[PDB]
Formats: structure tokens, C-alpha cells, sequence
């Protein structure tokens, strides 16, 4: 019934792992500053009528324990009414919170709703929460769990990507990202990061490397850091993808998705929310979709997730301007274009996490107002937003510029 | 639950006694054995026991636990065990919690509890010494300590993995203790932490353990009677799955145990696993409660019933002389003669030297016959280096060989045992300067894999002496001997061979004579299974993994490689004109076609340097890249279960058919025979007790089994289709 | 748009904090064991028509992290297609993800979710997970944080509860479950729990005390075990209700909910995916609504989100046949029912977390299960389902009998 649209989309910079300008930055504070943002766009926005606040967290441990979306609410003086949930879909929360943020607002029970999500993986690092898949041995024997980047090593075998296949795509990433950001296409979403006295902490992209060559990608190491380098789930791989003899590691710090700090929010109504409000849409939500594949291989949920969205909104792939995949291995990446037959120049456009950074919880939301920037931008209709999941999942969104 | 009893009583096991100083010694003496074993005589008795522990609390200052046989405790009740149902999951439940109830209510007693391990003490007797304060150990030979019920498909299911996990962690208490339920000598089990201290003589050992007590009383009165995680500052060695350190390698046990395993569907390891970690989440009570549950699910499921019928029933029906024939006494040895130097000739003469026999090594030179005795040679270069040097007993064992070109140096052999080419008429020969030099009873042995005994028996003159005596290199290590009755071979001839087959330390199987026997022909359709399903485009790499996953020590294209493809193409030679000569007809096996490919590709095993894998400096490294191009690897895709099954009920079938054509005469042959002699997977139990065990998505039995054979025959061909025997 | 429809709901007992029968069971079993109960009532139907699983969990750490959701798909053999998604809204998440998954439903992107929640507070108890509120003294220090306990007591310090009223009702919410439980009301919703042999390890909800008499209330001390017996508490909240002089400490464990283990679940799904799977319907969603109010007392949030999702509604009190709230503390439930004028024979009629036990992140779906049995055994038509929540937050749901 009601239609779900799209009036803010703002993200932090990305801050890197080691010697990160984020690192002395709780993650509420991450998601404080983009509140006060927000106000500073709209100061006579009537916050009464804000009903929930949705972030996405994979970590929601220490600093990110306890509803950090509730404490982003009454640490940024919210109105108590505005409610806050955390949510943990693994590497799509922050597209899940904006997708149930845009289900809220159709059901017909929200007006208006603030989604996004927050990650410091430098504070709150990943697998700091634990769980079952991995740590309770009878169910980590039974599905057989391996690590992403094995699963993305295994991709490259089997679809026959070699180590120079997957360092072009990331050499690809590093120049569109440089590209983007030397001509102002994220001047007005990328908002700085500033400390309590307003001094600046962080204003671009850290985890970049624009003077990539394809020479120094090459003397990369195969990755080789946390559980990959413990042993046996390269056999456990090749136990259920048992017609493949070895598995080709061509993957590195090069070319798979940086380990960084960030979060991001949107702002998503009803029509009469914004005519109320006195906002202007950016875009519409047309249509979302969850779906998922093998688990083992891990990464391949995308395109499942990819199909059912099209088909939920009577679409095909020529119906669409622009793909934005996040970046989590470039082997990924190459599947999913080889599956589809994406056009090259459709897909990440600007760049993606190889070069920026995956801050898991608020990746999703990040990439989504970098698709609602870059419509505008090119005055172009639809961008299809999707991400691979741990656990086999995928989460897929259609927007249209409005 | 809340008592020290489970349920004409069972006997009493256990003695009573209280000395003037308060302490009280228990003494398990099973009347109804030789060893003390976790019965319902044992459970009973020491819920008596522990029962009076109580009762007397305020006399009694400290306690003993002792034993008056040979060992201390050791293993138990097996006949009970295999007979649980998955409807009596309760009834086990409720056993192992009364017993850990009864070592719990002795554990926190408030006093000392010391065991005195005068031996064995394995599985339940080294639990019952785990819930004691303090262990002293008598470094007598012959003694062992640990905790192999998972070799039986179990689980330490009376407290083991419980406390050795809070004694050592959960990846020191998995690794070297519960998952291979690994044996230790005393010396070795007190530098782990096992025993405390040793003693040098049994005798040493109460008074030792009444003296501790004292000097624990006077010494420590505050933790007298206090195990370690029963204070407060417990610290589990190695941390707590919650401790960062702990949990960043946590999610790599599992796929570990998956890379040892191969993937192999043996349950208790994996239940072990879950158990040790399940329970270091917990406090001790609760952590004891999951392990009873995880050893309810093992016991009540069909793995560790096959593995319970092959190691224990059908191994002891062998040893105990099942197939011997009946009233012959024994004969004696003194001279062993062998009529070759090789592989095989050499290791025979080891392992009857080794036994306590006089061998005589004949080849065609002495120039060769020195290079067999070499092998010997070499072997025992390596166990004086390994700390296992029998010094005079060693020397004398490579004395004991004695090679020499020549047949005058068989003079006083009564017993032969020939490894030479496989060659009717150099065996017929070799056997004939040889018939007349021996002694008059001497047995002729023959160490054949293909030609027949009753056709190799017409070479001599007291054919009813000649019989086949089957071994399998490396002959020190293969603990399978493979007995093959001629037409015309005798009983006593039968029964000296089997005589000499324990006296070597080997197991007995007995054979009639049939093409292949048993053990060569059973795994010929294991391999050949795998050739066909290379020929029919299956993926090589998942016909590996089919085998690995299956439960085999080495997969079927690797064993090809190392059984030579031109011996397997003679095999097929053989095969067709013997077949041809009795008036058959001889229908080809797919695999034939798949072996002369191979051959004429000059790709014929390791030996060649070039098979299904490629070799370089004589490893192993990779599968052949041609592989797929020849064979039009991928064009077909069988599920994995599927090509599991087909190798598995291949071998299956064939052994019932050996059972029904009498070549085999007991199922314990058939079990032993192919887990010992051609490494049929030890989760089934045996090629013969996967069938009354097999489980599946059609059920568990029999019948199970020859609906899923049935199953494989609508899909894959008609040698999958049941025989009369097993249809009800 | 799309009508939303309850076609199951249901529930492990509840496990008491000490010495309890479920502190051995692992909380994904809870689950697991709840989804096989699905299972055995509809054996045909097809699970790939499953594009969720929904689960609220306050404390996602330790056995609770990773997901639980996905953790829970994967482990009982669930399509990998049916995604899982881990939320956390303090009390009401259990509520919480019933409505997001109605919400789902009603937008039209989603068909078939399963959701509840999953709480083992004995084995992962509260605040394991941290608290970006209680590890920044900054924050912590500006929005004058004040355990519930204490709010509980300021609520029955300003309306009026003497300890006798607040005990009053703790007897009474005894007793209402004594006789639900004797007259065999939780028959077919309670779901034993059983180990992986089959034997029996709960199936009671082990933290009733059908004895409870009001001289054994009165010996109770007030509640002193937590952050509560720890200084400054009481002078936080004075400072902001400064027109009260001291606060009555009334609270004890016999007035509060307890402290239990426990899992719900309730199968949601649209019209058209019940006809097409043969599911009878057993209630409509008819409104939800999230609401909030003051954080130092934080527990007043029930008030405004059930006037909130009553004029959603479009109805009055008088129209509601049954209402369920949440007893997390006697007061908190006074309180509600004088607001709104309540009648005693329609408020928690089959007892409540005082008497059964209060399991964090699957209460909300435990209390929406027990009042679908209610109103089709009592042959009623609409219940009001809502409960406080830490943070000063408030969620209410509407139910019709179909
Ligand atoms: O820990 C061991 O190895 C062990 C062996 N037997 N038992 C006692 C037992 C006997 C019969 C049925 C259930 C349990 C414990
Ligand atoms: O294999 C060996 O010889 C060995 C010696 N020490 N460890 C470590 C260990 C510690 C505690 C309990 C068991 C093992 C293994
Ligand atoms: O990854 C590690 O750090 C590691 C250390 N030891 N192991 C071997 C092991 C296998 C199975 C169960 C427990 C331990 C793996
Ligand atoms: O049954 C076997 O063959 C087997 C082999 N290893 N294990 C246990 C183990 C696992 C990981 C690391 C060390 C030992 C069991
Ligand atoms: O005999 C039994 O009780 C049994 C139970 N499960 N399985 C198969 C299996 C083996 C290893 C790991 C996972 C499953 C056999
Ligand atoms: O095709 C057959 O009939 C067949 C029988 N055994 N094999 C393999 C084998 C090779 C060398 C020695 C022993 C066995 C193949
Ligand atoms: O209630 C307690 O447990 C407690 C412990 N220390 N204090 C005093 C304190 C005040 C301000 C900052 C630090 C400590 C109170």
C-alpha cells in the first residue's frame, strides 16, 4: 500500500584496522555524529514523528553491546518515543535494517523510520561475540563450516578465476574509488568525523590505496590471517565439493575487502512523512528479497537473492542502470557478473570495499546511498544493491530514483 | 535419580576393611573373572560400598581403593553393552549416572581417597582411579593406563572425559588421551599428570597409599580430600571455551578432527569432542550429566555395535580356535625352512624368529639370499634406534636366518613356507629338490595369491602336507594370515598352520580353495568398483573422496597405483583362461578396459613412476591433469552416497557370496578378514557386519541393507542385486 | 496491504535460574527442538516457502552469538534459502520479531517467517553482552541511567502501591497459573524438552510456586542481588524526580519476574501462504505499535504504545476482550491497569513472569502464544499483547480469534 522512499543517506569515512584515525571513537559516537547531521539538514524536522531507529551490528558486543540503536536514541537527546533495535544479519544488517525500515513504513504502521548501522572492527573485532556455528563443536562438525576467504578461494577454482583475474578487479576498485573521490561524487554523503571540541578526526577514505599497480598486488601474500591459517577447512571444503582436487589461493589483502571502522544511516518515510516534513525524496524502495545457497562456499548467496528481487518487481537485468555488489572477495564479484552477465561498466561504478573497507554492520547501508548518490548524479532510474552473506545468505534491494 | 543402585543379586566384589587409624581399603576382587570389570557385580558392590563410605562418616579418616588381581580394573561389561536398543537409551542413562554418582559421593567425601594401581587399569578402571585425590602406580612391566573406549566406538562415559578435561584442558585431555584412546606405560602416565608418583614393587603400594594419606592430613588439612575444580580459583589449563585465547582456535577443532578422519562416519570422535567442550561451559554435576548423554546415544546407536562384534566377540572366537579343526593335538616346530629372499620371504622370517623358530632362508644364490636377509637386517637397524634394542635376542633373531643357495641346509625342516615368482612350474620345481630333504612330517607351505593349492599340491608327493599360507607385506606390521585348504590337505596339516599362525602373533583366517581366496578377490571389487566409475566419466577426485569418506585407509585410485596396473591385467588373463578351460564363458568387468588405457598410455603405478597420480622423487603429488581428457571426467554425477555405497556393498556382496559358496565357513573370518587383511572400513564391523549393521535413509538391519542394494541395482547394474541367503 | 495470520505458536517450559533442568541444554537446541515440534504438525509442508527466521536475543554472546537465527536454519536442516536474523529491543524482543515478521508480511515481500526468541539466562545471563550505556560513563553519566528495580520502585513510590499491593498481585498471578496449567491450558502450546536420545528433561515450567501464600511474601527482603545493591541509584533517580523525597524499595523475588530459560516460536504468514500449505489460521495481526517514555523511570513505556496501537486500530478498550502484559515487576503492572482502567478479569488471566519466569528475548512471543490459546479456548476475539522495556521504550500488538 504504502511506498517506502528514501530522504537521507549519510555515511562516516572509513577508518583502517592499524594505526586507524577511528580507533579512539566509541562506535555510539560513530552513530551520534550522523544523527546530529541529520538535525543539522532538517533543524525543524519533527523527531516526534520518528518511530524506530534500526542498526545493523555483527558484533553487538562491549562498546556495541545493549541496543546501541537505543543508545543512540537517548545519547543523541532523541525523543524517548523514537524507539531503537539492533539487528544481526551478518554482512547485509545494514541493508536488512534499511529493507525492514522500508517493510515498516509499507505495513502501514510507521511513518518514518532512521535504518543504517555502525562496526568498529578496530575496537570490537570480528568473531569477538562468538557464537555457535563455530564454537559449539557438534553443529560446527555437522554443517561443515570453513572460513569466507576459503569459500572465495574455492569460488576462483571452480569458475577457473586465476590470481591475475582477481588482482584486475582489484586494481579495477582501487582507480574507481580514487575516481570518485578526486571528482566530488561523495563531497556531499562522506560526513567527517569530529572529536568533542570540534576538531577533525577523520574526513576520507583511510583503508585506500589509490597508486595500486598491478606489479605490487602480485607480490602479495595469500591470505594467511585468524582461522584460515588453522587447519583442515580446506579439507572440510573439499569434502562436500568433492570433485575439486585443490583449492587455488589466489586471494590476499589485495584484493579482498578491507577490515575498517565506519557507520551509516538513512532516513526512510511514507509520501505524506515527507509532505508533512516538508522533505524531498531521493528515491523510492521498489522491491526486496532474501535468499541464500550452500553455506560451505558461503559467498554465492547474492545471486539467488538477485533473481528473486527482479522477479518480485518485474524486472530483468537490462531493466537495471546500476549494480552495486559489496566487494567482500573479488572472486565474488566475478561470479556474480559472469552468472548474470552484468556489464562491466555497471557494476561498482565507484569502487567498493577492496578499496574502502567492509565495516559489516553498516557495509550494506553504506553502499545503498552510494547507488542513491551516483543515480542522481548520472540522472539515471534504478541501481540494484545486493551482498553475500556468511551462513549462505543474500539480501537483495531495487531502488528507483525519484 | 539420587542413589548408589541401579535397579539373587550379583556377588560382591569389593572387600571391607578399616584399620585402627580410620582408613578404610577397598579392595575389588571379582569372583567371577580374572579382571575386575564394570558390571552389575561392580555397580551393586560399590554402591555398597560407597553407601557405608557415608554411613561410617565420622570413624572413617581416610580410603584405598586397591585390587587383588593381576591388574587393577579393566574394561566393561561388553555383553551387556551390545545388546542395547535405542528404547533402553533410559536404562544406559541411568547406569553410567549411578556409577558417576557412586565415584562423585567417593570424590567429595571430605577425606583422602587414594588409588593403588598394582596394573592394567583401562577405561572404566582408570576412571575409577581419575575420581580418587592421588594415584600411585606400579612401574611393573606389562602395565597400562588410559581410556580406549573410543577403539570400541564409545566413549569414557563413567567421568574420563569429564575430569581429564578439567585436569588438562579441553585440546591436551582430546588429543592425546580420549580421542585415539591412547595406552600409557606408568613412567609416561606420570609425566603427563596421569599418576602422581610410582613405586617400584606392588607390594609398596597400600603402605604407600596409607602414608600419603597421613602426610596429606598433617600437611594440608584445609584441601585434604579437595580435587583442584572443587576449589575456588579453579583455572582450567589451557582456559574455558568463554577465554579469548581458547575461542580464537575453538572453531578449527572440529575441522581438524574432520581432516584425521577423512571425513569417515565414525561417531564417537565427534561425540568426544562435543562432550569435552560442552562440558568445561558448565560446572562439574552438570558437565558429568551431558557426557552420560553423548555415551547414551553412542552405546544405544549401530557403530559401536559392529565395532563390539568384530573386536571383541568375533577376534576371541578366532583366538580361541573357531576354525581349527576339532581334537587334533598340538606338533611341534623346530626348523622353518623359507624357499625365497624378497618381501615377503624375509619378513616371514622375522616374524617366526621372532616367535621362537630356527629359519633357513633359501633363494637361488646366496648372493640374493643375503640381500633377504638384509630386510631383517634393516629392520632391525631401526628398532635398535628407537629405543628397542632386544640386544642377543635381536642378534640371535638375525641369527636364527641363515641363507645358503644350496637345498642340503634344509635338512631339518619341518615346516616350509615357499615365496618365490609366481609360477606353477618354478613352484613345482622348487618344491620337488626341496620334498626330499625336509623332514618326513614337514608341512609345504605356499605363499600363492593367484595359482591354485589343489593344482600346486599335484608337485609334491604328500599332497595332504601341502597347503597355502597366505601373508601380506610388510609381513612384521600385517597382522593377517590368510590359511588355504587343498582338495587333499589334511586336518593335522590344517591345525599346525593354525598352531603357527598364533605362535607368530598373527591372526588366523581359513580359506577353501576358490579363485582369488578371499581377502584377494573381495578387494578386487572394491578397486574395480572404482576403475568402472572412472570409465563412466565420474570425476576422479570425487572417486578419492568416495573412498576416503567411505572409511578406507587409502583410496582406490592411490591403491591402484601401488598394486601395479599390469598385475591387475594378468589377474584379468588368468581369470579368462581358467574360466574358459572348465567350459565358462567369461563376461569382461568395465574396469579391464579402464586398466589396458591406462597401459597403453605407458601409466601403469608408482613403480612405472606414472599412474592415475603423477610421482616425482618417488611422492606422490597430484592426480594425472590427462586424466580427465581421457576418461571424459564430469560427464557423470552421482550423488557421493552413492558412489560410497556402490564400493562398500560391492565388497559386501562378494563376502556373502564366499559365505554361501564355502570358501568362507564363519562370519568372525569374514569380519576379521577384511578389516585386518584388505582394510574394510572398522566402522562397519567387518564386510560380513555391514550388512546386519548397515543404516541408511531406508533404516537399519538386514533388510535395510537389501533395499538399498536393490536400490544400487535398478541404478547401476545387477551385480548390486541380493543373494537368496540374506532374503528373509 | 497483505493480512498477516498466526498459523502456530509455541513455546519450550521454562527453566529455573538455580539448579535448573535447562542449564544443560545448549539455547540453540531450545530452537532446534521447537522447529522439529513444527514439523511433526505439518510434515508436508514445504520449508523452501520459508524466507525468514526471526529470533530476539538480549544477551547475543557466548552460545547466543553468531547469529542464532541462521544458526538455528542451518542446524536443523532448515533450507539454506530461509535466511535468520538475530534482534535485540530489551524485553519486547521477542514481540519484537513477531511484528517485524506481520510487517513483513503485510509489505508483500515476504511469505511465510518464522519468528520468537530464545533466552538462557542461566547459562548467558543479562549484561553479558556489555552495554555501550554502562561502559561509557559519559553516556551513561548524561542520560542518568537507573536499573529497572529502581524505576519499579519510584512507580510504586509516586502512584501509591504499598508492599501488600504489589504482594497482592504477586499471589494472585500464582495462582492464575496454578490453575491454568491444572485445568490443562498450556497442553498443546508447551512443547517438553528432550535430549538427543529422546529422553525427557522438561516439561514444566519449573519457577512456579503454587503455595505462595502473603505471609511468605511479606518475609521476603527487598530485592539487593545485581547493580541495584550498588551505590547512587536511588539519588539518580531523585535528581530527575526531584519532587520525591525517598523511594520505597517494595520489590523483592517473590513480586518480580524470574530469572528462566526458555524459547518461543510463532509461524506467520500471509492468506494466500496458508491456503496453498493447508494451514488453518488461528488469528490475525490486526495493529502494532512502539512507543516510549521517560528512561530514569523506564518502565512507564506500555502506556502510550497501547494507546498508540489502539488508535491505529481504530479501537477503544472496551473492544478488547483479553490483555497481556509482561510482569517484569508488580508495580509496572498496577500501574497500566490504573492508567487505563483495566478490568482484573481481563488482565494476564492465565498468570504471568512473576509466577512462569521472564526469559528476556522470547517472553514477547511466549505471552502472544498464550493469548491466541486463551482466546480460542475462552472463544473471545481481540487481545492487546504489550510490554516495558529497559530504555524507557514500549511495543503493543493487537490480535483477532479467526
Ligand atoms: O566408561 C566406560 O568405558 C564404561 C563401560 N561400561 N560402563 C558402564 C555401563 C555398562 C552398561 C551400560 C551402560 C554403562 C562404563
Ligand atoms: O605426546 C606426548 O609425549 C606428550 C607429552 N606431554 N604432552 C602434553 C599433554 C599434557 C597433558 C596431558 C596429555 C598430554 C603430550
Ligand atoms: O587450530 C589449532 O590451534 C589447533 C591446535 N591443535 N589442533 C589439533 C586439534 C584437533 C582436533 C581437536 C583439538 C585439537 C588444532
Ligand atoms: O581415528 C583416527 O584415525 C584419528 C586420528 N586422529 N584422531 C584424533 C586427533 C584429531 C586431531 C589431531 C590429533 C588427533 C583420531
Ligand atoms: O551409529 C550411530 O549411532 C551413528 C550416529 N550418527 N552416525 C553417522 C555419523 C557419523 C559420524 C558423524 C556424524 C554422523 C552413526
Ligand atoms: O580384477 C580382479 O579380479 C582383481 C582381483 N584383485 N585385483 C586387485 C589385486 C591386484 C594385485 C594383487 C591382489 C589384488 C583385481
Ligand atoms: O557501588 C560500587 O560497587 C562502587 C565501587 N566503587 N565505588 C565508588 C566509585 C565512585 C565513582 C567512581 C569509581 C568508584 C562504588
Amino acid at each position: 500500500s504504502e511506498e517506502a522512499f528514501i530522504y537521507e543517506a549519510i555515511r562516516t569515512p572509513r577508518g583502517k584496522q592499524k594505526n586507524g584515525s577511528l580507533h579512539e571513537v566509541k562506535p555510539l559516537s560513530l552513530v551520534v555524529g550522523l544523527i546530529d547531521e541529520l538535525r543539522k539538514r532538517h533543524p525543524d524536522l519533527d523527531e516526534n514523528l520518528i518511530s524506530d531507529v534500526i542498526l545493523g551490528c555483527v558484533s553487538p558486543v562491549g562498546d556495541q553491546g545493549g541496543d546501541i540503536a537505543r543508545a543512540a536514541v537517548l545519547a543523541s537527546g532523541m525523543p524517548v518515543t523514537s524507539g531503537g533495535v539492533q539487528l544481526n544479519r551478518f554482512c547485509a544488517s545494514g541493508l536488512e535494517a534499511v529493507n525492514t525500515a522500508a517493510q515498516k513504513v509499507r505495513s502501514g504502521w510507521d511513518d518514518l523510520v532512521l535504518a543504517g548501522g555502525v562496526e568498529s572492527m578496530s575496537r570490537v573485532p570480528m568473531g569477538s561475540d562468538g557464537g555457535a556455528m563455530g564454537l559449539d563443536p557438534a553443529t560446527n562438525y555437522d554443517v561443515m563450516f570453513v572460513p569466507q576467504s576459503i569459500g572465495a578461494d574455492l569460488i576462483a577454482t571452480i569458475e577457473g578465476f586465476s590470481r591475475e583475474d582477481v588482482d584486475a578487479y582489484a586494481l579495477r576498485s582501487q582507480q574507481k574509488a580514487a575516481e570518485a573521490w578526486s571528482g566530488g561524487y561523495f563531497a556531499k554523503s562522506v560526513v567527517p568525523v569530529r572529536d568533542q571540541n570540534g576538531l577533525l578526526i577523520l574526513d576520507h577514505d583511510e583503508h585506500m590505496r589509490p597508486d595500486t599497480t598491478k606489479e605490487g598486488l602480485a607480490k602479495l601474500k595469500p591470505a594467511f590471517e585468524g582461522l584460515a591459517a588453522l587447519g583442515g577447512f580446506d579439507d572440510v571444503a573439499l569434502q562436500k565439493y568433492h570433485w575439486v582436487e585443490k583449492i587455488n589461493h589466489v586471494h590476499t589483502g589485495g584484493n579482498s575487502s578491507g577490515i575498517v571502522d565506519g557507520a551509516a544511516l538513512v532516513m526512510i518515510g511514507s509520501a505524506a512523512a515527507g509532505k508533512l516534513q516538508g522533505l524531498t525524496p531521493r528515491a523510492r524502495i521498489v522491491a526486496t528479497a532474501t535468499s541464500g545457497a550452500d553455506p560451505v562456499i558461503m559467498l554465492t548467496g547474492p545471486t539467488p537473492a538477485t533473481r528473486k528481487v527482479l522477479d518480485r518487481a518485474g524486472l530483468t537485468v537490462d531493466d537495471i542502470d546500476l549494480f552495486e555488489l559489496n566487494e567482500a572477495f573479488a572472486s565474488v564479484v566475478l561470479k556474480f557478473q559472469k552468472d548474470l552477465n552484468i556489464p562491466d561498466e555497471k557494476l561498482n561504478v565507484n569502487g567498493g570495499a577492496i578499496a574502502m573497507g567492509h565495516p559489516l554492520g553498516a557495509t550494506g547501508a553504506m553502499i545503498l546511498g552510494t547507488m542513491v548518490d551516483e543515480l542522481e548524479r548520472r540522472n539515471a532510474r534504478r541501481a540494484l544493491i545486493t551482498l553475500c552473506i556468511g551462513g549462505g545468505m543474500g539480501v537483495a534491494t531495487i531502488i528507483e530514483r525519484v | 535419580g539420587s542413589s548408589h543402585h541401579h535397579h539373587s543379586m550379583p556377588d560382591n566384589t569389593i572387600q571391607w576393611d578399616k584399620d585402627a587409624d580410620g582408613i578404610v581399603t577397598l579392595t575389588m576382587d571379582d569372583p567371577s573373572g580374572s579382571t575386575n570389570v564394570m558390571n552389575e557385580a561392580y555397580i551393586e558392590s560399590m554402591g555398597k560400598a560407597v553407601d557405608r563410605l557415608v554411613a561410617e562418616k565420622d570413624s572413617i579418616t581416610g580410603v584405598v581403593v586397591a585390587s587383588a588381581k593381576k591388574t587393577f580394573f579393566a574394561g566393561g561389561d561388553v555383553k551387556t553393552m551390545i545388546q542395547a536398543r535405542p528404547e533402553d537409551a533410559g536404562d544406559v542413562f541411568n547406569t553410567v549416572e549411578t556409577i558417576k554418582r557412586q565415584l562423585r559421593t567417593l570424590e567429595t567425601l571430605g577425606k583422602p581417597v587414594v588409588a593403588a594401581i598394582n596394573g592394567a587399569a583401562l577405561g572404566g578402571g582408570l576412571e575409577i582411579a581419575l575420581a580418587c585425590h592421588h594415584r600411585i602406580a606400579a612401574d611393573v612391566k606389562g602395565s597400562q593406563l588410559g581410556l580406549p573406549e573410543v577403539t570400541l566406538g564409545l566413549l569414557p562415559g563413567g567421568g574420563g572425559v569429564t575430569r581429564t578435561v578439567r585436569m588438562f584442558g579441553i585440546q591436551n585431555a582430546f588429543v592425546s588421551v580420549l580421542a585415539q584412546g591412547t595406552r600409557f606405560k606408568p613412567a609416561k602416565a606420570k609425566e603427563i599428570g596421569l599418576v602422581d608418583e610410582l613405586v617400584a614393587t606392588v607390594e609398596e603400594l597400600v603402605p604407600a597409599a596409607k602414608a600419603w594419606i597421613k602426610e596429606e592430613l598433617k600437611a594440608n588439612p584445609d584441601g585434604a580430600g579437595v580435587q583442584p575444580w572443587d576449589k575456588k580459583g579453579y583455572k582450567m589449563p589451557g582456559g574455558t571455551p568463554s577465554s579469548p585465547g581458547l575461542a580464537a582456535i575453538l572453531p578449527s577443532f572440529p575441522s581438524n578432527l574432520r581432516k584425521q578422519l577423512k571425513g569417515a562416519p565414525m561417531p564417537a570422535p565427534r561425540a568426544i569432542l562435543a562432550a569435552a567442550v560442552e562440558g568445561a561451559q558448565v560446572d562439574f554435576d552438570t558437565a558429568s550429566r551431558i557426557e552420560s548423554r553423548y555415551f547414551a546415544s553412542l552405546v544405544t546407536g549401530q557403530v559401536a555395535k559392529n565395532m563390539m562384534q568384530a573386536f571383541f566377540f568375533d577376534l576371541q572366537a578366532i583366538n580361541a580356535g573357531g576354525s581349527r579343526p576339532e581334537g587334533i593335538g598340538k606338533t611341534p616346530i623346530k626348523r622353518i625352512g623359507v624357499l625365497g629372499a624378497g618381501m615377503m620371504g624375509a619378513g616371514i622370517a622375522y616374524v617366526s624368529a621372532k616367535a621362537g623358530y630356527e629359519v633357513v632362508l633359501k633363494d637361488v644364490s646366496l648372493e640374493a639370499a643375503a640381500k633377504g636377509k638384509g630386510y631383517s637386517e634393516k629392520l632391525e637397524a631401526k628398532a635398535l634406534e628407537r629405543g628397542r634394542t632386544t640386544q642377543e635376542r635381536s642378534d640371535a633373531l638375525l641369527a636364527r636366518i641363515t641363507p645358503t643357495a644350496d637345498a642340503a641346509d634344509f635338512k631339518g625342516v619341518d615346516f616350509v613356507i615357499e615365496a618365490v615368482f609366481e609360477n606353477q612350474e618354478l613352484k613345482h620345481k622348487v618344491f620337488g629338490e626341496i620334498e626330499d630333504i625336509v623332514e618326513p612330517n614337514a608341512i609345504l607351505g605356499s605363499n600363492t595369491s593367484t595359482l591354485p593349492i589343489t593344482g600346486l599340491a599335484t608337485g609334491v608327493k604328500r599332497q595332504e602336507d601341502f597347503i597355502g599360507i597366505h601373508f601380506f607385506s610388510p609381513v612384521d606390521k600385517m597382522p593377517l594370515v590368510e590359511i588355504i585348504k587343498g582338495e587333499k590337505t589334511s586336518d593335522e596339516a590344517l591345525a599346525r598352520v593354525f598352531d603357527y599362525t598364533l605362535a607368530i602373533g598373527k591372526t588366523p583366517i581359513v580359506v577353501n580353495d576358490s579363485r582369488g581366496f578371499f581377502t584377494s578377490r573381495v578387494i578386487g571389487t572394491f578397486v574395480n568398483e572404482a576403475l568402472a566409475m572412472l570409465g563412466e566419466g565420474v570425476e576422479p577426485a570425487s572417486i578419492e573422496q568416495a573412498g576416503s569418506q567411505a572409511g578406507y585407509p587409502a583410496p582406490p585410485l592411490q591403491l591402484s597405483d601401488e598394486l601395479n596396473l599390469e598385475l591387475m591385467h594378468k589377474i584379468a588373463v588368468a581369470t579368462r583362461k581358467g574360466v574358459e578351460d572348465a567350459g565358462g564363458t567369461y563376461q569382461p568387468h568395465p574396469a579391464e578396459a579402464v586398466v589396458e588405457k591406462m597401459i597403453e598410455l605407458g601409466r601403469s603405478g608408482r613403480l612405472k613412476g606414472a599412474g592415475f597420480y603423477e610421482y616425482a622423487d618417488g611422492k606422490r603429488s597430484g592426480l594425472w591433469p590427462g586424466l580427465r581428457e581421457t576418461f571424459k571426467s564430469g560427464s557423470s554425477q552421482p550423488p557421493l552416497q552413492d558412489m560410497i555405497d556402490r564400493m562398500l556393498f560391492a565388497e559386501a556382496l562378494e563376502t556373502q557370496k564366499c559365505l554361501d559358496e564355502g570358501v568362507l565357513t564363519s562370519t568372525a573370518d569374514a569380519n576379521i578378514g577384511s578389516i585386518m587383511g584388505i582394510g574394510f572400513p572398522p566402522w562397519t564391523g567387518g564386510s560380513a557386519q555391514f550388512i546386519v549393521g548397515y543404516s541408511g535413509p531406508a533404516g537399519t538391519g538386514k533388510a535395510a541393507f537389501v533395499a538399498r542394494a536393490r536400490e544400487l541395482a535398478a541404478a547401476y547394474g545387477d551385480r548390486f542385486l541380493p543373494p537368496e541367503s540374506l532374503l528373509s
